[PDB]
C-alpha cells in the first residue's frame, strides 16, 4: 500500500541521481572520501559501488544491479533509468488499482516479445579491423575524453585482435594495464610481452640482455638467516650476533650453485641468466652474479611470477639448488627501461606471445584509474563482441523499434496484460529520451522526430548526438553488444519485478 | 544608499516588467486575477493587468503612468513599451555595479536611442497612400489578430473612408489630424451593414415639438450659452440676434412651445440638453462663433456652417442630421449591430489603422513586425558600435543585446527553444546582408517577414523606442525617492 | 554546479589581488604561528586551507603550471576564475553545458596557435650579462619589489650565466644561502655552498678532502669516572679522525674538550648544521649520514675540494666549492634586515632562476603588462563572429576571459580598470600589440613593452592558459557530491 510508494520514490530518486552520465556527452561525476581523496569518473559500476547511498531500497537496487553487470560487459547506468522509468510507469497505473501481479505479467509478456524482437533485429556481420574500432569508439567515448579515447582506440583494438589468435574466449589474465606516474599522459600504447613493476639497485649488469634464459626461483642471496632466537638481542646476545652467520655460506653456495646453473646450460658468461626474487638480495653478490652476465633481480609479487610461468617459465622457491633446467625460459629481448627516477623491466619477444601488457602514462592518480576502468571497459567491449559475433544498433535504435513491436503486440495479448506491455514500452522509450536531454535538446521533439523517421524507414535510427537529428547507426558506426541487451531485459525485468511484488516493509 | 536607490528602481522595474513579459504576441499565455473576495479573471491583456493590480513603489507607479499614456496616445504596444523599459533598466545593473555614473550610461543610451531611429527609418518598407491594396495589406497585417477577423471586410472599408474626415490644413500638407471629432455613432439594433458614413455632425438631441422652419438651405450657426426665458417682461437676445439675420442659433437650453414661435419669429432654431462634446464638433464642422457681449457684438457674430439640413426619427427617436457641413472635419460615422462588446474594439482598431494611415501621410513606413525590426536594430548598432570607442561603448552595445527582447518572448511563448532560434537567427541576419527576418509567431520557426505578410507603423514602433529609452534614462536620473516614507 | 563555480570563484578573489608589481602582500600565519608578509601567490595557495574539491582541482593545475614553468601561476588562477565566472553567466542563459566545454575547448586550440604569432624572441643567447639580465628583469619585478629589480637582476643573473653549457641547466643548481644583518645592496654572488661554523683550526688549501657527517648530534671513584670518561671520549675521537679525516660537522653545539680533542689532531670542529643542510651535503658530494660516533669508514664518506674561511658579509662563512664537475654548484649570498624579507628575496630568484631555466629551452618573448592577453582577446574575439552556431558564446567568453588579466593588474594598482581596458582596447587597434599598461602613472594611461622592455616567455603563457583551460573544462564537467 504505502511500502510500494516508498520504493517507488526511491527509485526514481536513484534514476534521477544516475540520470546525467548516460552517453557519451554525459557530465563526469566526483567522489570525495572520507579521507579527502578524490575520484573523478562516470563508469556505472564504480559509481554503484562507491556511491554513499542513503536510502535502503536504493542501495539494494544498487547491489543487485552491480551484481548482475559484473557477468556481462556494461550497461548498468541505462538498466537503472529503465528500472525507475518501469516502476513510475508501473505505479501510474497502480495507483487506480491494478494489483502488481497483472503488471508483472505483462512485464514478462513484453519481456519475452523484446527478446523475441532482438533476436530477429540483431546484424551478424563478420569479423574485421574498422568494426572492432567503431565498437572500441563507442564503449570508449562514453567513459573519457573524446580524443584520449580516440587514441586508446587503435590500442585497444589491436591488443584484442593479437590476443583473438587462439579462436577460443580469452581476456583478463592475459592482457594486464601497468601504473605509472609519468607527466606526460600522451604516451600509451602496446607492450608485446611482459613489463615488470619495479627493478633493484645495480650499477649496469647489462643494460641491452638481448637473447636470455629465465628461471627465477627466488634467488637467495639475501637468504633467511637465523636472527629470531629469543625475541629480540637480550642477555643473550651472542645468539643473534654470532649464531646468525653461518648462513652467508649457504648464501655463497647459492651463488655456486647459480654459477654452475649458468656456465652449464648457457655455455658462456652471455646468455643472460634472468632470475627473480620475492625478496631482497644484497648488492655484493648482486653484483658478483652480474658480472659473470647473470641477470638477478629481486623485490616482485606473485602475479608477476605467475605470469612468468605461463609465458616464459621457472620454479619459485626462496631456499632452493642445482634443479634441473627443465623450468627453464627463455626471452627474445630482456631490456631494462628507466624513467628518471623507476626502473622498468621490459620482458619482451619471449615464447608464448599470448602474454602481453598495455603503457599508461597519466600523470595524476585519478586520471590514471580513469584510464584504467576505461581501458577495461573497452576491452570488455570488445571482447563480447568478437564471442557473440553479432552487433545492434546503438543511440537507441533498439530501444524504439521494440517500442513499436511491443505497442502492435500490445492487443494480441489478452486480459489487463496489456497495461503491463504499455508501460514496458513507455520505459523502454526512456534511453532514447535520456540521450537527447543529456546532449542538451528536447525531449519529446527529439523522440518524436527519431519515432517519425522510424515510421515509414524501417530501418534502425537513432539520436545523433550531436545535432538531435535521427541518424541510422549502422552507417554512422554506432554499435552495441547483443549480449548486454539481452542481459539489460533479463535484468531490468527481474528487479521491476522483484521491487514490484512487495507489500509490506517490518524491521529486523 | 546612493546606487541603492538606483538598483531599486530598477529593481521594482523588472519586477513589474516580467509580469506581463508573457502576454504578447498571438499566442499570448493568460492571467489569473484574485480578488480579496474569491473571485477569478482570465485575462490575455497586459493593459488590464496593470491596471488592476495595486503596487507600492513610485517607480512602478509611474511606469504604469507612461504605459497609460502611451495607450491612449499613440494606440497599441503598451507591453512592448514595459517589456523593452524593463530590460534596458535591468542590463543598466551590470554596469551600475561597475561603480560608474549614471550619467555616462544615459548619454549612451541616448546615442543608442538616435541610432536606432536612424536605422529604423533607414530599415522602414514604404507603403503607398490613398491606395486600397497596401491599406488592406496593412489591414491582413495588424488590423487582423483581433476580433475583427470576422469584420474585417466592413471594418476595412470603414476605416478607408474615414481616413478623409478628421484632416486640418494648418501648417502642411493634411498632417494634424484630432482624434475626438470624428462623429462616432454606436447604437446597437438591426444588422451590422447599416453601419455607414456620412459628412458632417450627428446629433441625438431634438427640439421637443418640430412644428417650425428647422431645417434651412445655408445654416449659419450662431452658439449661445444664454438661456431662453419667456420674453423681455427674453426677447431682447432674440430681437439682438435678429440684427444680423441668421437661420440657425444653437442653444444649451431647454425651449418651450412659444419661445419655439418667438425663435421662429427670428427664424432661428435652438437646441436643448446636448452635451460639449458636441457642441464642441458642431463648432468645428460649420466654423460659427459664440458671442454675447453687446460691445464685441459685429457682423462678426454669424458664421455659416453647414447647407443642408435633415431630421431622421429612425425608430422613434429623435436624431438630427446635419450634412454638407462646412468644415469635413467632424463627420459623422455610423455604427450598428446587436451588442457593443466587440463593435467598440473594431472601432479602436480602426482608429488605429487610422493614426497609421496619418503617419503614412507624414512618413508612408512599415517596419517588419516578428522580431523582424528588433534583431535589425540590434545588429545596426552592433556592427556601429565596433568603430566608436570610450567607456560608453559598453552600455551603447548592451542596449542592443537588450531590445532582441521581443522576438525571445515571441519564441518564448510558443514552445520552441529561445536560444537555439534566437542564434539561428542572428546568424541569418548578420552576414545576409539585405534579408532582415522575422520569426513566426504562431509555429515558432523563422520566416522571412516579406513572404509571411506581417507589417508595423514606423510612427508606433518609434514611440514604442522612444518611450521606453526615455523611461530607461528617468529612471536612471532619481537619486533619491525619501520626502517621507 | 553553481556552488564549485562560487568556491572556485571565492579562492580566484583571495589571490587576485597580489597579481602584478603593484600585488598587495597578505599576512600569513600557519599552524605553528609565524607571521609572514608576502606578495607571492603561490606561498598563499600554500597556507590555504582549501577544502571544496572543486577548487583542488585548480589548486592542482597551479601547481602543475608551478611544476613545470615556475611562473604564471597565479595566472592561472585569476584566468580560471574569469572562465568559470563567465561560463556561469552562459550557463545562466540556458546553453548546455557540453556545448559551454566545446566552445572553450574550440577557443583554446585557436588561441595555441595565434599566440606563437606575436613574438619579440631573444637577442642573441644567455651569455653578455647585461643583455640576458635586462630580459630576466620583468619576473623579479613583479615578485617583489619595483624598486630593487635592477640589482637584484644583475645578483640572480650573474650567478646563472656561469655555467651554460651544452643547453642544460638545474634549477637546484643555483643554491641559496641566507646572511643576516646589512641591506640587500650588500648581497653579492659567490660560488660553493655555504653556512656557518664555530672553530677556527681551518686549513685554506685543501686537496680532496673527507666529510664526516653526524646525523645525531652531541672522591677517588669520582676521579676514576671522569678519566673513564675522558678516555673514552679520546678513543671516541681518534675512532672518528682515522683515515685522514679533515672535516666534521654536527648539529649540535660546541664543547671546550671535544674542540680541544678535534684541534689537537688539526681538525677543525664544525657545528650549527640545519635540519635541511645534511641532505644538500650528501647529494652534492655523494656522502652519507653516520649516526653514531663509532663506525666511521672510508667508503661511507663524501669528498670535497676546498674549506676556508670568508669574511665577506662582515661575518665568518664556509665554503664548499669545485665539486666533481668544478663549477655546477653556484650559491648566492644574501642580506637583509630580517629572515622574513629573506624569504620574499629568495622566492623572486627562483621565480627569476626558472625563468631563465624556460628562456634556456625556447628564446621566444611575448609583449607583457597585459599586451598578449588584450591581443589574444581581440584575435579570439574577432574570430568569434566567424563561427556559426552555439559555440560563438564561449568563444566570446573566452575572449572576455582573457580580458581579465589586464583588469587586474590595474585594478590592484590604484586605476580605474574599466577605463584603461576601454583606452588599451581602443588603442590595440592602431598602436598595435606591442603596447600595454603603464603602472608609473596614477592616471589610466597606457604604454609600449618593446620599448620599455617588459616582457614575458612565450612557453611559459602557452602552458599557462592550456593548464588554465584544461582545469575550466574539468571543472566543469562536474555535477555535485553529497557534503
Ligand atoms: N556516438 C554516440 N552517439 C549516440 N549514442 C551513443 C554514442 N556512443 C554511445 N551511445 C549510447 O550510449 C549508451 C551506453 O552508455 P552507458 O550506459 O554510459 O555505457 P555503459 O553503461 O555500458 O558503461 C549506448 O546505449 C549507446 O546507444
Ligand atoms: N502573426 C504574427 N507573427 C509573429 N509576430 C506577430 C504576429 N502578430 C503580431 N506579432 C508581434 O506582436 C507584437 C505586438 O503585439 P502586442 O504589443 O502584444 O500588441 P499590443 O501592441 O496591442 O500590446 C509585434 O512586435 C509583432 O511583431
Ligand atoms: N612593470 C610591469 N608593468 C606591467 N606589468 C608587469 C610588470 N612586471 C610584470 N608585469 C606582469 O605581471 C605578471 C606577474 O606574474 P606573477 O604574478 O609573477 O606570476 P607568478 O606569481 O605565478 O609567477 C606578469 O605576467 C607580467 O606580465
Amino acid at each position: 500500500q504505502a511500502a510500494l510508494a516508498v520504493n517507488i520514490s526511491a527509485a526514481r530518486g536513484l534514476q534521477d541521481v544516475l540520470r546525467t552520465n548516460l552517453g557519451p556527452k554525459g557530465t563526469m561525476k566526483m567522489l570525495v572520501s572520507g579521507a579527502g581523496d578524490i575520484k573523478l569518473t562516470k563508469d556505472g559500476n564504480v559509481l554503484l559501488h562507491e556511491m554513499q547511498i542513503q536510502h535502503p531500497t536504493a542501495s539494494l537496487i544498487a547491489k543487485v544491479a552491480t551484481a548482475q553487470d559484473d557477468i556481462t560487459g556494461d550497461g548498468t547506468t541505462s538498466n537503472v533509468l529503465i528500472i525507475g522509468e518501469l516502476l513510475k510507469q508501473a505505479d501510474l497505473y497502480i495507483s487506480e488499482g491494478l494489483h502488481p501481479r497483472i503488471i508483472t505479467e505483462g512485464f514478462e509478456a513484453a519481456k519475452e516479445k523484446a527478446l523475441q524482437f532482438l533476436e530477429e533485429v540483431k546484424v551478424s556481420r563478420e569479423m574485421d579491423r574498422e568494426t572492432l574500432i567503431d565498437v572500441a569508439r563507442t564503449s570508449l567515448r562514453t567513459k573519457v575524453h573524446a580524443e584520449l579515447a580516440d587514441v586508446l582506440t587503435e590500442a585497444v583494438v589491436d591488443s584484442i585482435l593479437a590476443i583473438k589468435k587462439q579462436d577460443e574466449p580469452i581476456d583478463l589474465f592475459m592482457i594486464e594495464i601497468m601504473e605509472m606516474k609519468h607527466k606526460s599522459e600522451t604516451d600509451t600504447s602496446l607492450i608485446r610481452g611482459l613489463v615488470l613493476d619495479h627493478g633493484a639497485r645495480h650499477p649496469d649488469m647489462k643494460k641491452r640482455v638481448e637473447d636470455a634464459y629465465i628461471l627465477t626461483c627466488n634467488v637467495s642471496l639475501e637468504y633467511e638467516k637465523t636472527e629470531v632466537n629469543s625475541g629480540f638481542f637480550y642477555k643473550s646476545a651472542e645468539e643473534r650476533e654470532k649464531l646468525v652467520k653461518a648462513e652467508r655460506k649457504f648464501i655463497e653456495d647459492r651463488v655456486k650453485k647459480i654459477i654452475e646453473l649458468k656456465r652449464k646450460v648457457c655455455g658462456d658468461s652471455d646468455k643472460g641468466f634472468v632470475v627473480i626474487n620475492q625478496k631482497g638480495i644484497d648488492p655484493f653478490s648482486l653484483d658478483a652474479l652480474s658480472k659473470e652476465g647473470i641477470v638477478a633481480l629481486r623485490r616482485a609479487k606473485r602475479r608477476n611470477m605467475e605470469r612468468l610461468t605461463l609465458a616464459c617459465g621457472g620454479v619459485a622457491l626462496n631456499s632452493f639448488d642445482d634443479l634441473s633446467p627443465d623450468c627453464l625460459g627463455h626471452a627474445g629481448l630482456v631490456y631494462e627501461y628507466t624513467l628518471g627516477e623507476e626502473k622498468f623491466t621490459f620482458i619482451e619477444k619471449c615464447n608464448n606471445p599470448r602474454s602481453v601488457t598495455l603503457l599508461i602514462k597519466g600523470p595524476n592518480k585519478h586520471t590514471l584509474t580513469q584510464i584504467k576502468d576505461a581501458v577495461r571497459d573497452g576491452l570488455r567491449a570488445v571482447k563480447n563482441a568478437i564471442d557473440d559475433g553479432c552487433v545492434v544498433p546503438g543511440a537507441g535504435a533498439v530501444e524504439v523499434a521494440m517500442a513499436e513491436a511491443l505497442i502492435k503486440h500490445k492487443p494480441s495479448v489478452k486480459g489487463r496484460a496489456q497495461l503491463g506491455v504499455q508501460a514496458f514500452a513507455d520505459a523502454l522509450l526512456i534511453i532514447p529520451k535520456v540521450l537527447a536531454q543529456n546532449s542538451g535538446f528536447d525531449l519529446q521533439e527529439t523522440l518524436v522526430k527519431i519515432q517519425a523517421e522510424h515510421s515509414e524507414s524501417g530501418q534502425l535510427v537513432g539520436v545523433d548526438l550531436n545535432t538531435g537529428e535521427p541518424m541510422v547507426a549502422a552507417e554512422v558506426g554506432v554499435w552495441d553488444n547483443y549480449c548486454v541487451k539481452k542481459q539489460l531485459l533479463h535484468s531490468c525485468t527481474v528487479i521491476a519485478t522483484n521491487i514490484l511484488l512487495v507489500d509490506e516493509i517490518m524491521r529486523a | 544608499s546612493g546606487r541603492k536607490v538606483q538598483s531599486g528602481n530598477i529593481n521594482a522595474a523588472k519586477t513589474i516588467a516580467d509580469i506581463i513579459r508573457t502576454c504578447l504576441g498571438p499566442k499570448s499565455m493568460m492571467k489569473m486575477l484574485l480578488d480579496p473576495m474569491g473571485g477569478i479573471v482570465m485575462t490575455n491583456d497586459g493593459n488590464a493587468i496593470l491596471r488592476e493590480i495595486q503596487v507600492q513603489h513610485p517607480a512602478a507607479k509611474s511606469m504604469i503612468e507612461i504605459s497609460r499614456t502611451q495607450d491612449e496616445e499613440v494606440g497599441d504596444g503598451t507591453t512592448s513599451v514595459i517589456i523593452l523599459a524593463g530590460e534596458m533598466l535591468s542590463v543598466a545593473e551590470h554596469f551600475l555595479e561597475q561603480q560608474m555614473h549614471p550619467t555616462v550610461v544615459i548619454s549612451a543610451y541616448r546615442k543608442a536611442l538616435d541610432d536606432m531611429i536612424s536605422t529604423l527609418k533607414k530599415i522602414s518598407i514604404p507603403v503607398d497612400i490613398s491606395d486600397s491594396d497596401m491599406m488592406l495589406n496593412i489591414i491582413n497585417s495588424s488590423i487582423t489578430t483581433k476580433a475583427i477577423s470576422r469584420w474585417s471586410s466592413l471594418a476595412c472599408n470603414i476605416a478607408l473612408d474615414a481616413v478623409k474626415m478628421v484632416q486640418f490644413e494648418e501648417n502642411g500638407r493634411k498632417e494634424i489630424d484630432i482624434k475626438k471629432y470624428a462623429r462616432v455613432e454606436k447604437i446597437p439594433g438591426g444588422i451590422i451593414e447599416d453601419s455607414c458614413v456620412l459628412r458632417g455632425v450627428m446629433i441625438n438631441k431634438d427640439v421637443t415639438h418640430p412644428r417650425m422652419r428647422r431645417y434651412i438651405k445655408n445654416p449659419r450657426i450662431v452658439l449661445l450659452d444664454s438661456s431662453l426665458e419667456y420674453k423681455k417682461g427674453i426677447q431682447q437676445l432674440c430681437e439682438d440676434i435678429i440684427q444680423l439675420k441668421p437661420d440657425v442659433v444653437i442653444t444649451e437650453k431647454g425651449i418651450s412651445d412659444l419661445a419655439q414661435h418667438y425663435l421662429m419669429r427670428a427664424n432661428i432654431t435652438a437646441i436643448r440638453r446636448v452635451r460639449k462634446t458636441d457642441n464642441n464638433r458642431i463648432a468645428r464642422a460649420c466654423g460659427a462663433r459664440i458671442v454675447s457681449r453687446p460691445e464685441e457684438l459685429r457682423e462678426d457674430d454669424v458664421g455659416t456652417g453647414a447647407g443642408l439640413l435633415e431630421i431622421k426619427k429612425i425608430g422613434d427617436e429623435y436624431f438630427t442630421f446635419i450634412t454638407d457641413c462646412k468644415d469635413p472635419k467632424a463627420c459623422t460615422i455610423l455604427l450598428r449591430g446587436a451588442s457593443k462588446e466587440i463593435l467598440s474594439e473594431v472601432e479602436r482598431n480602426l482608429q488605429d489603422a487610422m493614426q497609421v494611415c496619418r503617419n503614412v501621410l507624414l512618413d508612408p513606413q512599415l517596419v517588419p513586425g516578428g522580431g523582424a525590426s528588433e534583431m535589425a536594430v540590434a545588429h545596426a548598432l552592433t556592427e556601429k558600435s565596433k568603430a566608436m570607442t570610450g567607456v560608453e561603448q559598453w552600455p551603447y552595445r548592451a542596449v542592443a543585446q537588450a531590445l532582441e527582447v521581443i522576438p525571445r518572448t515571441l519564441i518564448q511563448n510558443c514552445g520552441a527553444s529561445t536560444i537555439r532560434l534566437l542564434t539561428s537567427l542572428r546568424a541569418k541576419h548578420t552576414q545576409e546582408n539585405c534579408e532582415t527576418w522575422g520569426v513566426n509567431g504562431e509555429t515558432g520557426t523563422l520566416v522571412d517577414m516579406k513572404e509571411l505578410g506581417i507589417w508595423e507603423p514606423l510612427a508606433v514602433k518609434l514611440q514604442t523606442y522612444k518611450t521606453a529609452v526615455e523611461t530607461a534614462v528617468l529612471l536612471l536620473r532619481i537619486d533619491d525617492i525619501v520626502s517621507g516614507h | 554546479v553553481y556552488r564549485n563555480i562560487q568556491a572556485c570563484k571565492e579562492l580566484a578573489q583571495t589571490t587576485r589581488t597580489a597579481y602584478g608589481p603593484n600585488g598587495m602582500n597578505k599576512m600569513v600565519i600557519n599552524h605553528l604561528e609565524k607571521l609572514f608578509v608576502t606578495n607571492d601567490a603561490a606561498t598563499i595557495l600554500r597556507e590555504l586551507e582549501v577544502q571544496h574539491p572543486a577548487a583542488k582541482m585548480i589548486v592542482m593545475a597551479s601547481h602543475m603550471q608551478e611544476q613545470e614553468v615556475g611562473d604564471g601561476t597565479n595566472f592561472v588562477l585569476v584566468f580560471a576564475g574569469a572562465l568559470l565566472e563567465l561560463a556561469e553567466e552562459l550557463l545562466r542563459i540556458g546553453l548546455s553545458v557540453s556545448e559551454v566545454i566545446e566552445g572553450y575547448e574550440i577557443a583554446c586550440r585557436k588561441a595555441h596557435e595565434i599566440l606563437p604569432n606575436l613574438v619579440c624572441c631573444s637577442a642573441k643567447n644567455l651569455r653578455d650579462i647585461d643583455e640576458v639580465s635586462s630580459l630576466l628583469r620583468t619576473s623579479i619585478m613583479s615578485k617583489q619589489y619595483g624598486n630593487e629589480v635592477f640589482l637584484a637582476k644583475l645578483i640572480a643573473q650573474a650567478c646563472v650565466s656561469i655555467f651554460p653549457d651544452s643547453g642544460h641547466f638545474n634549477v637546484d643548481n643555483i643554491r641559496v644561502c641566507k646572511i643576516l644583518g646589512s641591506g640587500i645592496s650588500s648581497s653579492s654572488v659567490l660560488h660553493g655552498m655555504v653556512f656557518k661554523k664555530e672553530t677556527e683550526g681551518d686549513v685554506t688549501s685543501v686537496k680532496d678532502a673527507k666529510i664526516a657527517v653526524y646525523s645525531c648530534p652531541f672522591a677517588e671513584e669520582l676521579m676514576n669516572f671522569s678519566k673513564g670518561e675522558e678516555n673514552l671520549m679520546d678513543a671516541q675521537v681518534k675512532a672518528i679522525a682515522d683515515t685522514g679525516a679533515n672535516v666534521v660537522v654536527t648539529g649540535g653545539k660546541v664543547a671546550d674538550m671535544a674542540l680541544h680533542y678535534a684541534n689537537k689532531y688539526n681538525i677543525m670542529l664544525v657545528r650549527l648544521n640545519s635540519k635541511w643542510d645534511l641532505r644538500r651535503l650528501c647529494k652534492t658530494v655523494g656522502a652519507t649520514a653516520l649516526p653514531r660516533l663509532t663506525p666511521p669508514v672510508l667508503e661511507e664518506m663524501g669528498h670535497c675540494d676546498s674549506v676556508y674561511l670568508s669574511e665577506v658579509g662582515d661575518t665568518q662563512v664556509v665554503v664548499f666549492k669545485h665539486e666533481k664537475e668544478d663549477g655546477a654548484i653556484s650559491t648566492i649570498v644574501l642580506r637583509g634586515s630580517t629572515d622574513n624579507l629573506m624569504d620574499d628575496i629568495e622566492r623572486a630568484v627562483d621565480d627569476g632562476v626558472n625563468t631563465f631555466k624556460v628562456l634556456t629551452r625556447d628564446k621566444r618573448l611575448v609583449p607583457g603588462g597585459g599586451a598578449t592577453e588584450i591581443e589574444l582577446a581581440k584575435q579570439i574575439t574577432s574570430y568569434g563572429e566567424t563561427c556559426p552556431g552555439l559555440e560563438q558564446y564561449a568563444i566570446k567568453k573566452f575572449a572576455e576571459a582573457f580580458e581579465a588579466i589586464p583588469r587586474a593588474l590595474a585594478e590592484n594598482s590604484g586605476v580605474k580598470a574599466n577605463e584603461v581596458i576601454s583606452k588599451l582596447y581602443a588603442v590595440h587597434q592602431e598602436g598595435n600589440k606591442n603596447v600595454g599598461l603603464d603602472i608609473e602613472a596614477e592616471v589610466p594611461a597606457v604604454k609600449d613593452m618593446l620599448e620599455a622592455g617588459i616582457l614575458d616567455t612565450y612557453l611559459g603563457k602557452y602552458w599557462a592558459i592550456k593548464l588554465a583551460t584544461n582545469a575550466a573544462v574539468t571543472v566543469l564537467r562536474v555535477d555535485q557530491i553529497i557534503m
